[PDB]
């Protein structure tokens, strides 16, 4: 699994995290909320108020 | 102590060129209300917008300034005459951008930022991972441009 | 410093958070830590730096 990303700030100093790409590759993984668990840790480790999605 | 005036001379310059007679004003307002998404608007006497830039300000790890450019259009059939080059410049003066990001990788902002690019306004153009165009900015050809005198301005203006 | 910024918002033709004169009777009797909060609700958040004016003492 990844999620490609960038940190950066808004104009109010508030953390975006600019998501490029995510992926669970591995079909076995999928559908057990892996990419859920990574988000968590990435908003933590961040400290980040919002994400966003380059491609929907 | 950059105005919206002063890209309203520059498109008076512009529009004296081209020999068109319709006051060209210049709009930049949250791009609706509450919004750290921005609109740069072209609009003319009638209040039409013709051509537009839609983007955010951002500053990445080493607070270097990015332009994140949602959408950017000529509507007015204006076109090939370089005034989405003149908006980009007043809006990389503005912010002091040191890089424009494009989000999604169209036809046109390949198109724009190659143009762009050949005027000197960008040192380096690239597609990266994701497929966001990354352009960088020229500062030594934006002080150019900026320049008093209005020499190479008029210069870029005019062909 | 603000007050060139509000200033500025206003010849610009961009909505009033408060008046000038408003802002320097604000800034007056505020301390530092307090104007900045206020700019920063205002959106005027100019770049001032005391720290670079001090003597060689």
């Amino acid at each position: 699994a990844n999620v490609i990303f960038q940190p950066i700030q808004d104009r109010r100093g508030r953390t975006i995290l600019l998501v490029r790409d995510q992926n669970t590759f591995g079909a076995e993984l999928r559908q057990k909320r892996l990419m859920t668990l990574i988000h968590l840790w990435l908003v933590h480790r961040f400290k980040a108020q919002a994400v966003h999605y380059v491609t929907p | 102590e950059v105005p919206r005036k002063l890209l309203e001379e520059w498109l008076a310059m512009w529009s004296g060129h081209y020999q068109l007679k319709d006051k060209l004003r210049v709009q930049l307002r949250p791009q609706r209300a509450g919004s750290e998404v921005l609109e740069l608007g072209i609009h003319g006497e009638s209040d039409d917008k013709l051509a537009n830039v839609i983007f955010q300000p951002i500053q990445d790890r080493r607070g270097r300034t990015i332009l994140l450019v949602r959408d950017q259009n000529t509507f007015g059939a204006l076109r090939q005459k370089r005034l989405m080059t003149l908006i980009h410049l007043w809006l990389v003066h503005r912010f002091k951008a040191q890089a424009v990001h494009y989000v999604t990788p169209t036809d046109d902002n390949l198109y724009q930022t190659s143009k762009m690019k050949s005027h000197g306004i960008f040192t380096e153009v690239n597609q990266e991972v994701g497929e966001i165009i990354v352009a960088e900015v020229n500062h030594p050809r934006i002080a150019e441009l900026l320049t008093p005198d209005r020499v190479a301005l008029r210069k870029l203006i005019t062909k | 410093a603000v007050a060139d910024v509000l200033e500025f918002g206003q010849s610009e033709g961009e909505p009033i958070g408060m008046a000038p004169e408003e802002w320097r009777a604000f800034a007056a009797r505020a301390s530092l830590h307090a104007a900045r909060a206020k700019a920063k609700e205002l959106g005027a958040d100019p770049p001032w730096d005391c720290e670079l004016a001090k003597t060689p003492e």
